[PDB]
């Protein structure tokens, strides 16, 4: 490489060179709980 | 051959050589940007006569919109061009000028407060000038510097003419706020409060921002007002608010008391017309102004989930329904306690009453849990009361469904809020929260717009920038140079409404948060979800209260504690280690590092300076001026899309380059159990409270619809782990 790594001056070229609510609730489930 | 129209109003020929000079200065130095792409990306139209002001303008916009992962540099680029244009707004040229002949100027034009040039001589000014670093202006970021033309700046709001610049706001907020200190070390606090905050280790809330230098002295972010059963309080909490929005206030309304729709008035004179009504009446307070000209008029108001009207309440947000039982432009918090989710899990009813016709049952529900059982068993059993039964898991859905398509039907657990908070229940209750959850200060309704007798909380903000430290030990320096400065500013400003003077000048309530602290958790390599910061979490926020007590403790001993200090529990030698809810002690294991007891000692003695110190804000403005993560949530995306008054804004991660792989964005997370955890300890060292948010991925359910079951069991384990409120439900869309 004789030049230094640079990111791409002109990006834009590239584009020219390539291509509700499930309500059903279970008490039991939630009685298991102790706040 | 044509021409364009320079600032000044003359003329030359367009030299697109002027263009490239900008655009290199504004890229120099950083990685991976296009002078190309900005110009082109411009599609600047040019025509003789073309404004120079409006050329410049365009290629901001242009560079701004091309921040993005590949080129996150473009949030510097645009700074850089945006200062640059905000130089020439206010001063036409690029070096600003003294700090003394400028404030002599803003002075004179009445934009500036008149104690300026009465509190700091000619001398003080120079000595103050040599303590401004103008090059800060180039540690911004683009989100940062539109914030600060567009809601910080001190600018006209009709003219839109921009007046001060950065790092000006920056040196008079910290020159008014220790102006009234000694002046054998004023300045050395003046210099150190601009370092903390120029250097992005404090965030200041936006009040303080846009007014501290203005004559309009107004700068507390919240203000909660309590309403009696009487038009006397509801006219005067009216007034309140339209007050306190027109100086930039959220406010926070606590319309509980008022009873029920149907219920006698003056032993049936007149049947009573309902809630909805008053509360129509307080939203055309809140939206009659705007916040000071800042931003648009909030409030949040707050009932009892046992309140007779519940059912009508929970849906005023809701579209589907008429004009007259809907108040949609106002959000809504249900107060629930420990009984009310009992009903829950045993699948029992609730049973609703209008607090006129329960004895000291509302006023139990907040400060003695036990005399509320007591009081709440006995009289649904009373046949002589007005009351309604309602399925206990039929009220939990429509409040949780509400909250669900709104995202704005907010919960503060009141046991939470007293069992485990810095006031004694029995002498100053905590009974309502604000506009976003996170302040819990006590209150007293009014009789009049000038009642001597009510109380309605203020609180002061600031916060903490967790990226910007590199030791917990810092926090103490920060905390002294914080609280020194928001204590003060309480006496420096005014009060429009005497009730609220009084609860601002006897507790001396404060509430400083935290930014960035999913970036902070990045740098520790922890995540919200899997639980591996929860010893993090609990380090963190203990250092956090440690060094605030310590400074307002510090405080006390050198200016007195705050006149209601006995009120508070820290008086009685009660500390947040004491209090907080057993269940943490499941969920993190990580030990105290600091002397508590010395502290506690201390504090029995010498008092605090402010009854409450730390509250965790969402600071959606205001972090984004160090380019902060706001708050404690997670950011959205690695380039996040932030509102303006504007447009649209472009907000990188803070060392997106080095980290993007240890951020865990919004919708990465799995559930809410890991964010909640932490929240709830948080809360073990919080004074007020935390403006917690839900999440939820419908994608992430079958069928793709959010169980009702779900949205249940995180907002028990919310409760389970102390968690005082709860803010945003956000759901998922893309
Ligand atoms: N002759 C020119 N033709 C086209 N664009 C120009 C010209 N001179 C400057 N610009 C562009 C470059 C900048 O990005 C933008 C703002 O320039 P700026 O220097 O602030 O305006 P100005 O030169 O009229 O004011 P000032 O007198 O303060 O320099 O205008
Ligand atoms: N040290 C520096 N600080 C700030 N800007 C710089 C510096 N060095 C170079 N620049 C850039 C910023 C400007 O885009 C440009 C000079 O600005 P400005 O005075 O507007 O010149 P100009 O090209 O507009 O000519 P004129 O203003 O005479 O029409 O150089
Ligand atoms: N004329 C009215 N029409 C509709 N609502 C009213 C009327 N007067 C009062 N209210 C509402 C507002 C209050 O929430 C509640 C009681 O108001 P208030 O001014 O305390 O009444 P009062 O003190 O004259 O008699 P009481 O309090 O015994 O009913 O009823
Ligand atoms: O649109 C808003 C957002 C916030 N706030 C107030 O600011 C406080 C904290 O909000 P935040 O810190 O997110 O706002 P910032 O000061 O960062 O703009 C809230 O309790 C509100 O009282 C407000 O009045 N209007
Ligand atoms: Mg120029
Ligand atoms: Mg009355």
């Amino acid at each position: 490489l004789p030049f230094q790594t640079r990111s791409n001056p002109i990006p834009w070229i590239n584009t020219w060179l390539v291509s509700q609510i499930d309500s059903e609730v279970d008490t039991d489930d939630l009685s298991n709980f102790q706040l | 051959n044509l021409l364009v129209t320079k600032r000044d109003g003359s003329t030359e020929r367009i030299n697109l050589d002027k263009i490239h000079r900008v655009l290199d200065w504004a890229a120099e130095g950083l990685h991976n940007v296009s002078i190309s792409q900005v110009e082109l990306r411009s599609h600047i139209q040019f025509y003789d006569g073309i404004k120079t002001s409006d050329i410049h303008e365009t290629i901001i916009k242009a560079a701004a919109d091309l921040i993005s992962r590949d080129a996150p540099d473009y949030q510097y680029l645009a700074a850089r061009l945006a200062i640059f244009h905000l130089r020439k707004k206010a001063y036409g040229q690029f070096e600003p000028p003294a700090l003394y002949d400028h404030v002599v100027k803003m002075v004179e034009m009445g934009k500036y407060d008149n104690h300026l040039l009465e509190d700091y001589t000619e001398e003080e000014f120079k000595q103050m000038d040599t303590f401004i670093d103008h090059d800060r202006d180039m540690t911004f970021s683009y989100a940062a510097v539109k914030q600060l033309e567009g809601k910080y700046l001190v600018q006209n709001r009709v003219t839109g003419e921009i007046y001060e610049s950065a790092q000006f706001l920056y040196i008079l907020v910290a020159a008014c706020l220790f102006s009234n200190y000694p002046r054998e070390t004023r300045l050395q606090y003046v210099k150190r409060f601009y370092d903390a905050v120029s250097t992005f280790k404090i965030s200041l809330p936006t009040p303080i921002m846009s007014g501290v230098r203005t004559p309009t002295r107004q700068f507390s972010s919240c203000v909660l007002i309590e309403c009696g059963d009487s038009l006397d309080s509801i006219n005067a909490t009216s007034s309140a608010i339209v007050k306190y929005v027109s100086q930039r206030a959220g406010i926070g309304i606590n319309a509980g008391r008022i009873r029920a729709l149907g219920s006698p008035i003056r032993g049936g004179e007149a049947f009573h017309t309902g809630c909805i009504p008053f509360y129509k009446h307080f939203q055309t307070a809140v939206k009659s102004c705007s916040q000071g000209g800042v931003r648009g008029g909030a409030a949040t108001l707050f009932y009892p989930m046992w309140h007779l009207e519940v059912e009508s309440l929970l849906v005023l947000k809701n579209n589907r329904g008429v004009e007259g039982n809907r108040v949609r432009h106002m959000d809504y918090g249900v107060q629930i306690n420990k009984l009310m989710y009992t009903r829950l899990l045993k699948g029992e009813d609730i049973t609703l009453f209008s607090p006129s016709d329960v004895p000291g049952l509302y006023d139990a529900f907040f400060a003695d849990q036990e005399e509320f059982e007591r009081l709440y068993t006995k009289y649904e059993k009373d046949d002589s009361i007005r009351k309604q039964r309602v399925k206990a898991v039929e009220l939990f859905s429509l409040m949780m469904q509400e909250r669900a398509s709104t995202g704005r039907i907010y919960i503060q657990n009141v046991d939470h809020c007293n069992t485990h908070s810095p006031f004694d229940p029995a002498i100053a209750p905590v009974r309502q929260s604000n506009l976003c959850l996170e302040i819990a200060l006590p209150t007293k309704p009014l009789n009049d717009v000038n009642d001597e007798n009510g109380e309605i909380a203020l609180c002061t903000l600031s916060a903490f920038n967790l990226g910007a430290i590199n030791n917990l030990d810092e926090l103490e320096e920060l905390a002294i140079l914080a609280v020194r400065a928001l204590d003060a500013l309480l006496d420096y400003q005014d009060y429009p409404i005497p009730a609220a003077k009084r609860g601002a000048m006897g507790r001396r309530t404060l509430g400083i948060g935290v930014i960035n602290f999913a970036y902070y958790l990045a740098k520790h390599g922890k995540r919200y979800s899997d639980g591996s910061a929860n010893n993090l979490t609990h380090k963190t926020f203990e250092a956090i209260q440690y060094y605030l007590l310590k400074a307002s403790n510090e405080l006390a001993k050198e200016q007195g504690a705050c006149p209601w200090f006995n009120e508070t529990t820290y008086a009685k030698g009660i500390l947040p280690i004491d209090t907080y809810k057993k269940d943490l002690d499941t969920i993190a294991n990580e030990p105290l590092h600091y002397d508590w007891e010395a502290l506690r000692e201390s504090i029995k003695t010498h008092g605090l300076r402010n009854s409450t110190l730390s509250a965790l804000m969402p600071s959606e403005t205001s972090s984004q001026i160090s380019n902060a993560t706001n708050g404690i949530e997670p950011p959205r995306g690695y380039v996040s899309i932030k509102a303006s008054k504007d447009g649209i804004l472009r907000q990188v991660v803070p060392d997106y380059e080095h980290l993007h792989d240890a951020y865990e964005l919004l919708w990465e997370m799995p559930g809410n159990d890991g964010y909640l955890q932490l929240v709830g300890i948080m809360q073990k060292f919080i004074d007020q409270s935390i403006s917690a948010n839900t999440n939820y991925d419908p994608s992430r359910f079958p069928s793709g619809k959010v169980p009702m079951q779900q949205l249940l069991k995180d907002l028990l384990t919310a409760y389970k782990f102390g968690v005082k409120t709860l803010y945003y439900q956000n759901t998922r869309d893309g």
